[PDB]
Formats: structure tokens, C-alpha cells, sequence
């Protein structure tokens, strides 16, 4: 129990982030939207109803 | 008589092994640390809740 009290805490640390949601970060050459890829190289292109 | 004194000697071992055996009080230090720790969870995780 005391362990899901600290995993509750680092649960805490990250609800700190809460405001995030939609944030984007960046994976690859570019840059990625809560987990949606935008953007499209010479190499590999996404999709259109992705972007 | 020698019996006799089996019997007291008999007494006194069974006596004497039961009670430094167990006392029973080792068990209240791990009660206590138990108990400050069912404080410290039921407090830490309903305010996390």
C-alpha cells in the first residue's frame, strides 16, 4: 500500500504536467503532436488524414 | 528425590525456556513501527486521493 502511495507521488510529479495534453514534442526530424506525426520528408511521408 | 529434582529442574527448564524464548515483546516494537506506518499510509494516500 505504502508503495502505491509513492508510485501516487511520482502520479503527483507527473500530474504536475496536467496542462499538458495536446503537447507536442519532437521524435525524428520533426516534431509530433501528443503522439501524431506532422510533417513529411523526401524518405518517408505520413499520412493526410494524420496530418 | 532425584526425581523430585527432575521434576522441580523440569519446571524450572520449561519455565525458564518459555519465557526467553519468547517474551511476546519483540512483536511491540514491529507493532508500533506498523502502526506509525498505517498512520503515514492512511494519511499520504487519502490526500493524494
Amino acid at each position: 500500500q505504502y508503495e502505491l502511495s509513492l508510485n501516487q507521488l511520482d502520479k503527483l510529479r507527473k500530474i504536475n504536467i496536467f496542462n499538458a495534453t495536446f503537447k507536442i514534442s519532437h521524435s525524428g526530424p520533426f516534431a509530433t503532436i501528443n503522439g501524431l506525426r506532422l510533417g513529411s520528408i523526401p524518405e518517408s511521408v505520413v499520412p493526410w488524414k494524420e496530418i | 528425590n532425584i526425581e523430585m529434582a527432575q521434576l522441580e529442574s523440569n519446571d524450572t527448564i520449561n519455565h525458564s525456556k518459555t519465557e526467553l524464548s519468547l517474551m511476546s515483546q519483540d512483536e511491540s516494537i514491529n507493532d508500533d513501527y506498523g502502526s506509525i506506518y498505517s498512520r503515514f499510509v492512511q494519511i499520504k494516500d487519502r490526500l493524494d486521493q
